[PDB]
């Protein structure tokens, strides 16, 4: 399943490439690292307190969760009606950590052609796999997890 | 053929008179010029031996591509039928005023440089849509509707007919026509009558045929429609028995009125919008229109409101004149006893009275209809009521 | 597309089972759980004709199913 | 003959006839015969017969249209996929500067080395570009009559925030990015739209609701995708939902499936209006006669910040929009507008054009060139009490 | 409660009421029931709808009811709903019996039924009988 | 089958029988009839007893085959078959299946 460069005659490997992922998944990836302190959000402490402890300690921190013998908290998921600070705090928890960080929507996946959604799927999966510690935030998630 | 744009008054005027005698007289000297150098010199081989050279251009084998996108500097993107795409350059033999994305443009062999562009299939829709002459008749037929056909004209007719009438007061004529009346009073026939009548593109859609079973098609359908519409010049696009698609749009709905609503609102961009609707006139007919959106029939979408009543005492001598004029009859037909009472008879039902009454004389064998005859067949149809006696009354 | 050309498959299906002289011993069986799906082209006559039920055991049937695998 | 239309129609008649006739003379001794292969017409064979289609195909050679997936190294080694031919790991031309190329971008290869020759623009739907305005139409805030309050806050909500930017910069203020609108039919919803779209020194994108909807799964949202990365591409960039309840509707999932591509494309359009990336210069206009029907996402502040409600116009603005409707046409000296506006009860600047064109056929029908107050009394009577059962 | 309500006495857009419409398509269907008139007598005859090897003879009449000495009626439609009014016009031909003593005239019995049934047309928010 | 066989009678047998009475009355003869029922109740068996009893060519085609692979295969052989049936002069075309087209 490798991706090689080969000679156009000889078709012999002359050099090993770099995988290759869609272009939506590649758009996925966050470069402008958004600038949007915990400060700027107002009314929700338990809430972040919840979310930075669940996702951004583990990745710091690990030595306590090995110490203490426990797995980190696997998926967070923020509900609540409308404008009441869930895509701030995904914002705030981005710009915070430093980590490769995967901005998703849910109508992103949903796509013409039959396995062409979970292809997509499988692949920022795998994009998030190798590009060393990740998040992957989901917007939208009722598109799809109805 | 770009020729000026006179742009004078535009009414009968001197100043018209006289750029017009200007163009004349261009004319005549380049009439005149052209004529005297021919005798001089043919220069028909001159002209000869430019198209050699073009040939020589585009070679033999020329292929058939399709234009994907213009660069606007002479070049283009071409997709050659494979599925490959390739940017060439537009050469200065072809004429551009034809390319538009999607277009079959020919391409050169080897160089897949843009050499020409060829002519396209005329069926989008417009086989299945227009009308061509209406196979019903003309003007004649239609009895007693009288100020309605006078309406009718002046909406669609007489817009294309004199136009400087409009012209002078700077009023743009009435936008569109909703005819409605009970079933059977000739909304179809004066649709028909006009379309055959008139000299412009005409186009019938019935409303059953935009309830589509996939979604968005209704709406792709109407948007159609009106795009092949003003790609035939003038045009008239009646769609018949709107009932089916418009309604009064209640939102507390599911299932396809959702879709049926989606289509609605997109006739209504189609009918008033964003964008100048161009030349395009629409008549719409509507056993039923209490129950339209009053967005769909407003002042700015459809000017005019005809009603057809039913015909009452005289219309009803005229339509069985005109429905009898090519059957023989014996010299006994009481049609003032056929029509004295106040049934409320359609003419669909004069029309059916007739032609029940011919086929059963057929079935007697006879050679003649008889009064007997007539009433039979006018007992028999008046035998579709149905519904309840005391009830309502 | 994708449904045309299975259409495509369908056609060409019919059009070599009718092209049979009778004279060759080439004889075609089709085995479907959902026989009311097909479509009638397939039984036309000419075509398959023969239209053999499978049904669900009765007791005798289930006598015998169970003496032949036990 | 007819009755007489005016003394110089003959002679406008007979010389119209003979500039075709003349235009039919010159045509026939020139040539000019069609061609079935999209030929020009000879005298714009020019530089075509040659020394331009000679020297362009000479020197221009033929590139190859492909797509760029990666850029390896900090030194140049590009990979390609040449549409339905094949995929290449391909170097640059001398004439194309490194940062000219970018990941994902569409560029022209020679068929002899695969080498990038030139950038091209991003492949865009031809339903989504043809969306873009291009010709914007010829309305002004001056047409629109009875709206001086709704108006005043479209423009700053759309207008001053573009033309004046450091006014706002300067206040610390940032200004709000949505409007709807919404009211009974006629009002001047579009015509609003319209004078906006004249105005703006901005990108224009006019958006039918209808459109969006569309046959196959996942199609709505990439259109919306798509018009919205367009938008990015501009400067500045406005957008118009005309009819935008057709795709708005509320959320309602419950038991069997019911609209849920509708709201999936809904959903995309929230996520593109605000959420995790940022928003580029765009400013987001919506019209709708029923904004019940809107979901609370599509309707929070952030979205559609502003609110503009449109009204049956008040006796003051009915006789302006008299004014403005009869400012082209062929009427008397003195009409009462202030009566024509009195005697038409609460009605739309639409029944107000209607009324206007009626006056002007009755005059027409009357075979009269100049409209009269009595014209204009019978044309309110026909459209306001005739027609008041509409 | 307002959602489950049916409401059946209630006015149509075009004035009319569709539940006696309803019902008079119901008794559409119903066996045959045919009254003629002559000098010196009246007769009533009636399809009767019911045929079946098994069923047995029973009663005087299956659809031809006496009401009075001088009185008999015939019945179409929901069988069970005209023996709820046969019961009733026996009621109403006795009362007045009692209070005159002397039989009840029939245009006065065919009032007093109809009375009942125009009732529960207009209000009850009952069906109306079939 | 007699109820049709009259029908069919009044409606086909008599423009061709009688070409007459029709131009004397001036109500113009039916170019065709449809025929409807359940599956197999003797409609193509009744058609071809109008065609033999007036005496002309009974050609046939199906809906279903009408419904065939190559591009304008479907109106090719309906323009074949009307152009045979002008050239045979009496003449009976039975399209069968004419739901599916
Ligand atoms: N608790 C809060 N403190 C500060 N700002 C807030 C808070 N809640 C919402 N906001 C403001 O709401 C605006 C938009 O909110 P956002 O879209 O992130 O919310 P959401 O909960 O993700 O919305 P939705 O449910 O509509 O997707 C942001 O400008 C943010 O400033
Ligand atoms: N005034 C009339 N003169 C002549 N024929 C008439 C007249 N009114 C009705 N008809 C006959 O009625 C027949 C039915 O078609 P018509 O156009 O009249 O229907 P319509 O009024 O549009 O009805 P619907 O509302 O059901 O569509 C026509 O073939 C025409 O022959
Ligand atoms: N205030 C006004 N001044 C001038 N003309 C007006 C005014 N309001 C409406 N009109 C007229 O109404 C016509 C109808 O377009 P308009 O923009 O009013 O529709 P709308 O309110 O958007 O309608 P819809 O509810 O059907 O979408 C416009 O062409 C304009 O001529
Ligand atoms: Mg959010
Ligand atoms: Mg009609
Ligand atoms: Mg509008």
């Amino acid at each position: 399943g490798d991706l090689v460069g080969v000679n156009k005659d000889s078709y012999l490997i002359l050099e090993t490439l770099p995988t290759e992922y869609d272009s939506r998944v590649k758009a996925m990836e966050v470069d402008e690292r958004p600038t949007e302190q915990y400060s700027d959000i107002g009314g929700l402490d338990k809430q972040i307190q919840e979310l930075v402890e669940a996702i951004v300690l583990p990745m710091n921190h690990k030595e306590k969760f090995e110490n203490l013998g426990i797995q980190p908290p696997k998926g967070v998921l923020m509900y609540g009606p409308p404008g009441t600070g869930k895509t701030l705090l995904a914002r705030a928890c981005a710009a915070q950590t430093k980590a490769t960080f995967l901005k998703l929507a849910g109508p992103q996946l949903v796509q013409m052609f039959i396995g062409d959604g979970a292809k997509l799927v499988r692949d920022a999966f795998a994009l998030a796999k190798e590009k060393a510690p990740s998040i992957i935030f989901i917007d939208e998630l009722d598109a799809i997890g109805t | 053929a770009s020729k000026l744009p006179l742009v004078t008054p535009h009414t009968q005027c001197r100043l018209k008179l006289l750029k017009l005698e200007r163009i004349k007289d261009y004319l005549l000297m380049e009439e005149e010029f052209i004529r005297n150098q021919e005798q001089m010199k043919p220069l028909e081989e001159k002209q000869e031996e430019e198209r050699s050279k073009v040939d020589d251009l585009r070679g033999t084998p020329m292929s058939v591509g399709t234009l994907e996108e213009i660069i606007d500097d002479n070049h283009a993107i071409v997709s050659t039928s494979v599925g490959s795409e390739h940017y060439v350059s537009i050469l200065s033999f072809v004429d551009k005023d034809l390319l538009e994305p999607g277009c079959s443009v020919l391409l050169n062999h080897k160089v897949h440089a843009v050499i020409g562009v060829l002519m396209d299939d005329t069926d989008p829709l417009v086989t299945v849509m227009k009308v061509e002459k209406a196979p019903q008749e003309t003007y004649a037929d239609i009895g007693g509707l009288d100020n309605q056909i006078q309406e009718i004209k002046e909406s669609v007719e007489l817009p294309l007919t004199h136009p400087e009438y409009y012209e002078e007061m700077g009023i743009k004529p009435p936008k569109g026509v909703i005819l409605y009346g009970p079933p059977g009073t000739g909304k179809t026939l004066l649709a028909k009558a006009v379309a055959n009548q008139t000299s412009a593109t005409f186009l019938r859609v019935v409303g059953s045929e935009l309830i589509q079973k996939y979604l968005g098609d209704g709406p792709k359908l109407v948007r159609e429609l009106f795009r092949v519409a003003e790609e035939h010049a003038p045009s008239i696009v009646f769609i018949d028995e709107i009932d089916a698609i418009g309604t009064k749009r209640y939102d507390s709905n599911s299932g396809g009125e959702r879709e049926i609503q989606r289509t609605m609102l997109e006739l209504l961009n189609q009918l008033d919008g964003f964008d100048s609707r161009g030349d395009v006139k629409v008549i719409m007919a509507t056993n039923r229109i209490e129950t339209l959106d009053p967005a769909l029939i407003r002042p700015g979408r459809i000017d005019r409101k005809i009603e057809f009543p039913l015909p009452d005492e005289k219309t009803k001598k005229r339509i069985f004149q005109i429905h009898t004029s090519r059957m023989t009859l014996a010299d006994d037909v009481t049609l003032d006893d056929l029509i004295m009472a106040k049934d409320d008879l359609s003419g669909a039902d004069i029309k059916a009275i007739c032609t029940e009454a011919g086929l059963m004389a057929l079935r007697e064998r006879r050679m003649k209809v008889t009064n007997e005859d007539f009433k039979k067949s006018k007992e028999n149809v008046l035998y579709k009521k149905q519904e309840g006696t005391p009830e309502g009354l | 597309g994708a449904d045309r050309e299975v259409q495509r498959i369908l056609l060409e299906l019919l059009n070599q089972m009718d092209g049979f002289d009778q004279n060759v011993n080439v004889k075609v069986i089709m085995a479907t759980n959902r026989a009311d799906t097909l479509d009638p082209a397939l039984l036309r006559p000419g075509r398959l004709d023969r239209k053999i039920e499978f049904p669900l055991p009765d007791r005798r049937q289930k006598r015998l199913i169970f003496s032949t695998i036990t | 003959k007819t009755y007489g239309q005016s003394t110089y129609s003959r002679q406008i008649k007979q010389v119209e006839d003979d500039i075709q006739q003349l235009l039919k003379k010159i045509n026939e001794l020139t040539g000019i015969k069609e061609s079935d292969t999209g030929l020009a017409p000879p005298a714009l064979w020019d530089l075509a017969a040659d020394k331009q289609t000679l020297q362009s195909e000479q020197p221009l050679q033929v590139a190859r249209c492909t797509k760029i997936i990666n850029a390896d190294s900090e030194d140049p080694k590009y990979i390609i996929n040449v549409k339905q031919f094949a995929k290449f790991v391909v170097d640059l031309s001398d004439q194309v500067a490194p940062t000219d190329i970018e990941e994902g971008m569409r560029v022209g290869v020679d068929r002899n080395k695969y080498q990038i020759h030139i950038p091209l623009p991003p492949k865009i739907d031809p339903t989504v570009t043809m969306m873009q305005v291009e010709e914007k139409p010829d309305v002004t805030y001056s047409d629109v009559g009875g709206c001086k309050e709704q108006i005043e806050k479209l423009r700053e909500v759309v207008e001053t925030p573009l033309l004046h930017p450091e006014r706002f910069v300067n206040l610390g203020i940032e200004p709000p990015k949505g409007v709807l609108l919404f009211g009974p039919p006629g009002t001047g919803k579009t015509l609003c739209a319209r004078a906006v779209a004249n105005r703006t020194d901005a990108c224009f994108i006019r958006v039918i609701g209808s459109e969006l909807v569309q046959k196959y799964v996942g199609e709505g949202a990439r259109m919306v995708r798509e018009l919205f990365e367009m938008a990015r591409t501009k400067k500045a960039c406005l957008i118009f939902f005309d009819e935008i309840d057709a795709i708005g509707g509320a959320r309602f999932d419950d038991g069997a499936g019911g609209d849920n591509e509708v709201q999936r494309t809904m959903l995309e359009l929230i996520n593109q209006l605000d959420g995790f990336d940022p928003r580029g210069n765009i400013k987001v206009l919506m019209a709708t006669n029923r904004p019940d029907t809107l979901d609370p996402a599509l309707m929070r502040p952030g979205r559609l910040d502003r609110k503009i409600e449109f009204s049956l116009p008040d006796l003051e603005g009915r006789t302006h929009i008299f004014k403005i409707h009869a400012r082209s046409m062929s009427v008397e000296r003195d009409i009462r507008f202030e009566l024509l506006a009195r005697l038409c009860p609460n009605s739309t600047g639409a029944e107000i054009r209607s009324v206007c064109t009626e006056a002007g056929m009755f005059a027409i029908r009357a075979r009269r060139k100049i409209a009269t107050e009595k014209d204009f009394l019978e044309a309110v009577n026909k459209v306001i009490k005739s027609y008041a059962k509409f | 409660s307002r959602r489950y309500d049916s409401r059946t006495t209630i006015f149509s857009p075009e004035g009319r009421l569709y539940q006696v419409e309803y019902a008079m398509e119901a008794i559409g269907h119903a066996g045959t029931c045919l009254g003629i008139l002559a000098n010196d007598g009246v007769l009533l005859a009636a399809e009767r709808r019911n045929i079946h090897k098994l069923l047995d003879e029973v009663f005087f009449s299956e659809k031809i009811y006496k009401l009075n000495e001088d009185m008999a009626c015939s019945v179409a439609g929901i069988t069970s709903d005209a023996n709820v009014l046969t019961n009733e016009l026996r009621l109403i031909a006795q009362r007045y019996l009692l209070q005159y003593q002397e039989p009840i005239p029939c245009e006065q019995l065919v009032t007093a039924l109809c009375d009942i049934k125009q009732a529960y047309t207009q209000f009850g928010g009952k069906r109306p009988f079939g | 089958l007699d109820k049709q066989i009259k029908e069919i009678k009044e409606v086909i047998e008599l423009p061709v029988k009688h070409p007459e009475l029709f131009e004397a009355l001036g109500i113009a003869q039916p170019k065709g009839v449809l025929l409807y029922g359940p599956p197999g109740t003797g409609k193509t068996l009744l058609a071809r007893a109008v065609a033999h009893h007036t005496d002309c060519t009974f050609i046939r085609v199906s809906g279903s085959e009408l419904v065939q692979k190559f591009i304008g295969e479907g109106a090719r052989m309906v323009r074949e078959l009307f152009v045979m049936a002008r050239e045979h002069a009496p003449s009976i075309i039975f399209m069968d299946e004419i739901d599916s087209i």
